[PDB]
């Protein structure tokens, strides 16, 4: 837990994302769609962001 | 309330309670 | 000392004893400091002279 | 419109390091901009006041035109001798220093024409972005920044560039004008933001603006209560307003600090402070040390040479009697006794020459906030002594000119400033006995 | 506007050449009289010799010693509201007046004005 | 910081001992602060005694009732009331005669039972009377 | 039966608040004048707070209340140690009364000075402001104790040689009026 | 010259042809001028008389 | 934001070809 | 005002040259100095007998040309300025001349102190054995002492900054008119004067 909080990662609820069997941070498709709906028109959003949202869906 | 306390004045001293804390 | 059963693996023949899992808290739980974050203050309608 | 940037573009040519009249002209022009120009003639920039309604959401925004006060004269003047009104609501935005914010911020109704409502706000970051990792990232970015202003005093958190920061009103208060120029005359933040280093922005505007806006925003509140509601007040700045704030901070950092240094040098010059074989061997300057000679004998003795004299010690090269030693001391002008050397200093007995008091510079510093502490420390005692002596002469019945008397009388009767009561009373008594008014 | 602190003006006393000492000696009789007649209370403390204050009695005045004032033995008698309270130190010696003013400032009373017996008489606070 | 790194190795006491020594220093400073107070304090008859007090806040202390008594206004308002209460104060074991202003038939306990005789006091754990009335005479 | 008194009269403060109101809690921190360090009260400090001076069985109800009584209500007898404890309480009260009477007679005679502290304390502590304008073996012992404990340190003879009667004067050119310099 | 002497004593020293004080005179002259009971201890022939 | 600010120091083109377009889209759609 | 039996041991003296010490004075001061000290001063030439014309005006020592050709009229403001400059030079001389002794406790024969010395204690000892009232803010510890203090047992020192020197013109005679070197000596004293 000390190393986790030192690197600076956050414990999100399971509805958002979680560390899967390979300890990779997998993001929920619902969470990805909501992140898209919020950050549609931001400056950093890109074609690759839309592609990854479709990938998660 | 912004003025000096009226009436006569009484002088009040003090007393000490001393407790020995070391040998 | 004989009341200790040491097994380098999880396999042990003490299944008929039903050993209850022993849970102990390490006394070192200090964070050594914790400053509270700054949050946006929430105001009440009657607070503004009402 | 006349702006501080135009004033600096005009002052670009005045030689301040070589002349004193040019520095006086610069201070006079800044005093003209501060007192002779109208607040309506000074440029303003738009901003919005968001009010989020949480039932436990509805948001209402108000159009505000804010005057930015970043320079010291603007900050100390405020809404003094000016009016807000001669769909958008006028206002004034004060940007304080972290040094002054760590201390208790206190505002006062100094020569205001209208009762004002002030709001102490702070730039707050979301909790997810408020972690020490993002804080360290912001610190590294500010250290690597190439901007003009000093990051230590102006925006030490990057709230102008942070995409997630929001300027939240952490406290509010009001200021009522004095009965002479037109019941709380002072205001300090309380509750949340008490002694907070993040509360560095003040917003002065029309009285009861917050309450009126909250009342106009709360419309469903009646039904939600008939069938507890919270309010969140935040301030959003336009891009042009943020650019003006950044430009004022840069102008401060790059112009006022050298201007303050020139004012300090001028005050020092006006106070009189200007920068710069025999048997007895006198003290001589230590020879220049080589690499190994300057290198100590041990790494622990590196701090031993912290405090060392730059001159050697006097010495006697032989064994002599007392009359011979005294004759040698008299011939070499060097005493042997360290006690005698310490007790008999070679100092000038006359007082250093000091030019007369510059009431113009004193008044300019007191009215512009530039080197105010230096001006006080260097001239307050002189002025008090001169006026006390003149008052003694007048009571027993000059050196004090009528122009200086008029300047001091105006400075004392200025409502926008506060002078000590002893100085005010002394000036008033001297004027009343010398038959000088206004 | 931002309020300049009262302690910002204390940097003048740090001048080693024109320091205060190493002075409210001038008062308009009419102004002092109207101020006292508007206050209508006990705001005058006289710090002077007992024989002196017996020779020149001043009613409605508090007879205290400057050493007591400096030590703080008169704090419960002091007005206890150091903001709005203004005190008048009556001393025949200007040095004693300055010392009493310094003691009151140390205990938290900045609004302290030094008055003279002749000034008080010509203002009419002391009856005859 | 070689000198500091070397000084860190030089310590006669552990951290707890150093903390105790610093607490002792704070106690000495408290004694000095208490001794720096004046000998007396000029007060008034009307105002409560806890008005000119020079002074871990918000919680109740062991002197709560004492502070309440010090904060409540004084019960003797004027020296006239002071003397009107003190003149009726009577001393029994005082050496000397006492007046008979009010009543004549009323005799004193000593006038009735001499000076060597005492009333039989109930002697119990709660009632401890002054045994041996002859030891009290110097 | 059973007796429970924390006071001589048996009176006390209301132990319980009004129904539905927040209670009052004692100060948990040790009563140290400095704001830091902050330390929770020890058990001995809590005993001192609640009135049992130091340890249990001393200056509290556990010692003042009678140990037993007969079933018909008859109280116990007076023990010698009980009489000694009553005399000890009387001795404390007599100490208090005599000290207060001494202070009162000193104030009446005018022996209480207007300057706080003694001359040694004024010469040692700079936080105090400047106030300007039979047998004899025991007496000799007091005099030598005073001579040994009056001046703990001397001014170096290089500045003022005390053998010639030279003394230094107070140089208050860099002094301050506010006590915050010594308080903080 | 560092010790206080009257002009008549200065002339007496010049008459006796004495300029520099001996170690006993450097120490004992000051103590006696302070009016203290002094024990002037020095070897033979060091100016103990003066 | 931190990524973009650290990349723009050693970026290829010094102009605002794409970032100004992104800012225009934001200013036109978001508010 | 001094009693005659005491004043018999003094004599009025006008100081021609500034002299630091308990029996010294600034140039142009009328001072009652002891008999022997005044004799030494008048023999060295640093003082004269206060005649009336001398009290009006007196020639003082000029350090620029090393002669007594600097005439000075004794005025009120001049006496004030000279008294203040003399106070500054006197406190500098007191602080820079001798040591400052601190008797403290140290468990065993260690090298450090139990409770480190702070600016409050330094100012306390300054006032105690030098009769100098300052505020602790003017004291500056060394770089190795910024963290803890004078915890080291033995010979130590710190800086004492004296701000008001340029207004008085004390930049030439003093080696450093901005700060003084306060030699401090800490001694392990377990006697009654430990208190720590
Ligand atoms: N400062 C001086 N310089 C040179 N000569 C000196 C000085 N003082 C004393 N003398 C000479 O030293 C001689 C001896 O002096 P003095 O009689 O004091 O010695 P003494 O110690 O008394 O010897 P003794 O103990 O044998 O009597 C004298 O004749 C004197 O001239």
């Amino acid at each position: 837990e000390r190393q986790f909080h030192l690197l600076g990662y956050v414990k999100w609820p399971k509805e958002i994302g979680f560390y899967n069997a390979g300890d990779n941070f997998e993001l929920t498709p619902q969470a990805a769609y909501r992140i898209y709906k919020q950050n549609c028109d931001e400056t950093f959003w890109t074609r690759l962001h839309n592609e990854k949202t479709i990938i998660h869906l | 309330a912004a003025a000096i306390a009226p009436g006569p004045y009484r002088r009040v001293g003090n007393i000490f309670i001393v407790h020995c804390d070391d040998h | 000392l004989e009341k200790a059963w040491l097994y380098e693996d999880s396999i042990h023949p003490h299944a008929d004893k039903n050993p209850r899992p022993l849970c102990w808290t390490d006394p070192e739980v200090k964070g050594w400091k914790y400053r509270d974050p700054q949050f946006i203050r929430r105001w009440k309608p009657n607070e503004f002279m009402h | 419109m006349k702006s501080v940037f135009d004033i600096a573009r005009s002052h670009v040519t005045f030689p301040v390091s070589r002349d004193g009249t040019a520095l006086r002209r610069v201070l006079k022009d800044w005093l003209d901009y501060t007192e002779c120009q109208s607040l309506q003639a000074k440029p303003a920039f738009p901003a919005e006041l968001c009010i989020t309604v949480h039932p436990s959401s509805y948001t209402k925004r108000v159009r505000l035109l804010l005057w930015s006060a970043v320079l010291p004269w603007e900050v100390q003047r405020g809404l003094s001798m000016s009016v807000l009104e001669p769909s958008i609501i006028p206002g004034m935005l004060f940007v304080m220093s972290p040094e002054s914010a760590a201390q208790g911020l206190c505002f006062w109704s100094g020569a205001i024409r209208q009762p004002i409502d002030i709001a102490f706000i702070a730039p707050v970051e979301p909790p997810a972005a408020d972690t020490p990792s993002f804080s360290e990232l912001r610190q590294r970015r500010l250290q690597l920044s190439l901007e003009g202003y000093d990051i230590s005093r102006f925006f030490p958190d990057g709230e102008l560039e942070s995409p997630t920061v929001t300027f939240a009103v952490q406290s509010h208060s009001y200021l009522d004008p004095f009965p002479d120029c037109e019941r709380r005359y002072t205001a300090t933040p309380e509750g949340v933001g008490r002694g907070n280093e993040n509360v560095r922005y003040v917003l002065e505007t029309r009285r009861n603006l917050l309450r009126d806006s909250i009342r106009s925003a709360l419309r469903e509140c009646r039904c939600t209560h008939g069938g507890d509601v919270e309010v969140t007040i935040s301030l959003t700045l336009s891009d042009e307003l943020k650019e003006d704030l950044r430009e004022k901070a840069r102008l401060y950092t790059n112009y006022v600090v050298p201007l303050e240094g020139h004012v300090r040098r001028h005050i020092k010059c006006l106070s009189g402070i200007s920068p710069h074989p025999p048997i007895i061997k006198p003290p001589l300057p230590v020879k220049v040390g080589t690499l190994a000679s300057t290198r100590p004998r041990s790494p622990m003795l590196a701090d031993e040479a912290e405090g060392r004299p730059t001159r050697l010690a006097p010495s006697v090269f032989g064994r002599h009697d007392a009359p011979a030693l005294q004759r040698a001391q008299q011939e070499c002008n060097q005493l042997i006794s360290a006690s005698a050397l310490a007790r008999i200093p070679n100092t000038s007995p006359r007082a250093p020459e000091i030019p007369p008091i510059d009431y113009e510079i004193f008044d300019l510093c007191l009215r512009l906030g530039l080197c105010q502490s230096e001006a006080i420390y260097y001239f307050y005692g002189r002025i008090m002594r001169e006026w006390s002596k003149e008052l003694r002469r007048l009571r027993a019945a000059m050196v004090l000119r009528e122009e200086d008397v008029h300047r001091m009388l105006r400075l004392v009767h200025d409502p926008s400033l506060q002078v000590p009561p002893e100085l005010s009373a002394c000036v008033e008594a001297v004027a009343s006995l010398r038959k000088i008014t206004n | 506007a931002q309020w300049v602190p009262k302690t910002a003006w204390k940097v003048s006393n740090l001048n080693k050449r024109y320091g205060p000492g190493y002075t409210h000696m001038v008062h308009d009789s009419h102004k002092l009289r109207e101020k006292l007649s508007s206050r209508k209370g006990i705001f005058v403390i006289d710090v002077r010799d007992p024989g002196e204050r017996k020779l020149n009695p001043v009613p409605r005045s508090v007879a205290l010693h400057h050493h007591d004032l400096l030590s703080g033995a008169s704090c419960p008698i002091l007005p206890q509201q150091k903001s709005a309270a203004e005190l008048f130190v009556l001393a025949s010696n200007e040095s004693r007046g300055l010392n009493s003013a310094a003691a009151l400032r140390r205990w938290g009373y900045d609004s302290v004005v030094q008055v003279d017996y002749n000034t008080l008489v010509e203002a009419g606070y002391v009856s005859r | 910081r070689y000198r500091t790194a070397w000084r860190e190795l030089l310590h006669p006491l552990p951290v707890r001992a150093r903390k105790m020594e610093w607490l002792k220093r704070d106690a000495v400073e408290e004694n000095e602060e208490i001794l720096r107070r004046p000998y007396y304090t000029i007060k008034s008859y009307a105002l409560p005694p806890a008005v000119g007090r020079q002074e871990i806040r918000g919680g109740m202390h062991s002197s709560h009732s004492l502070d309440l008594i010090m904060r409540q206004p004084r019960r003797v308002k004027t020296p006239e009331q002071l003397r009107a209460l003190r003149d009726r104060l009577r001393f029994i074991g005082v050496t000397g005669p006492m007046p008979q202003a009010t009543s004549v038939s009323t005799k004193s306990y000593t006038d009735t039972y001499g000076s060597r005789l005492r009333p039989r006091y109930p002697e119990s754990w709660d009632t401890v009377p002054p045994h041996q009335p002859s030891r009290e005479l110097l | 039966y059973s007796e429970a008194r924390s006071n001589y009269d048996g009176t006390s403060l209301p132990a319980w608040p009004a129904p539905g109101k927040k209670p009052t809690y004692p100060a948990a921190l040790s009563e140290l004048r400095l704001p830091q360090p902050r330390m929770r009260k020890t058990r001995t400090e809590w005993m001192y707070y609640h009135g049992h001076g130091g340890c249990p069985g001393k200056y509290g109800p556990s010692r003042e209340i009678a140990d037993f009584e007969y079933a018909d209500g008859t109280p116990a007898s007076i023990s010698g140690r009980r009489f000694a404890f009553k005399h000890h309480q009387d001795h404390l009260l007599v100490q208090l009364i005599r000290a207060a009477a001494t202070v009162e007679r000193y104030d009446a005679s005018g022996l209480l000075p207007r300057i706080p502290g003694t001359a040694e304390q004024r010469n040692w502590d700079p936080a105090i402001p400047l106030f300007l304008d039979g047998t004899m073996v025991s007496h000799v012992c007091s005099r030598v104790v005073d001579e040994r404990m009056g001046t703990p340190t001397h001014t170096p003879n290089e500045l003022a040689n005390r053998h010639e009667g030279e003394t230094l004067e107070a140089n208050t050119m860099f002094a301050t009026n506010d006590p915050s310099a010594f308080v903080s | 010259e560092d010790m206080p002497l009257y002009p008549e004593l200065r002339s007496a020293l010049r008459q006796l042809r004495i300029t520099t004080p001996s170690p006993i005179q450097q120490s004992a002259v000051e103590v006696i001028m302070q009016r203290k009971d002094t024990v002037v201890a020095a070897p033979h022939g060091e100016g103990k008389t003066l | 934001d931190e990524i973009q600010r650290r990349v723009a120091d050693r970026t290829c083109v010094q102009e605002q070809s794409t970032r100004e377009v992104q800012e225009r889209w934001k200013r036109h759609v978001v508010p | 005002e001094m009693a005659p039996e005491l004043q018999l041991e003094y004599m009025p003296v006008l100081f021609t040259r500034t002299i630091l010490g308990p029996q010294g004075g600034f140039a142009g001061e009328e001072r009652l100095v002891k008999l022997e000290v005044a004799r030494k001063y008048m023999e060295a030439g640093h003082a004269v007998t206060p005649t009336e014309e001398l009290r009006r005006g007196l020639w003082c020592y000029n350090p620029d040309t090393d002669k007594y050709d600097c005439f000075i009229e004794r005025n009120e403001e001049f006496l004030d300025f000279a008294a203040r400059k003399r106070q500054w030079l006197d406190v500098y001389w007191r602080v820079n001349t001798g040591y400052l002794l601190f008797g403290r406790q140290s468990w065993g024969q260690g090298f450090l102190i139990n409770c480190p010395l702070r600016k409050r204690d330094v100012a306390q000892k300054l006032w105690e054995q030098y009769k100098v009232r300052i505020d602790p803010r003017l004291i500056e510890f060394r770089e190795k002492d910024r963290r803890t203090g004078i915890q080291e047992l033995g010979h130590n020192w710190c800086w004492l900054y004296l701000p008001g020197a340029e207004e008085l013109g004390i930049n030439r005679e003093v080696y450093d008119n901005k700060r003084v070197k306060v030699r401090i000596h800490v001694r392990k004293m377990n006697s009654m004067f430990a208190l720590y």
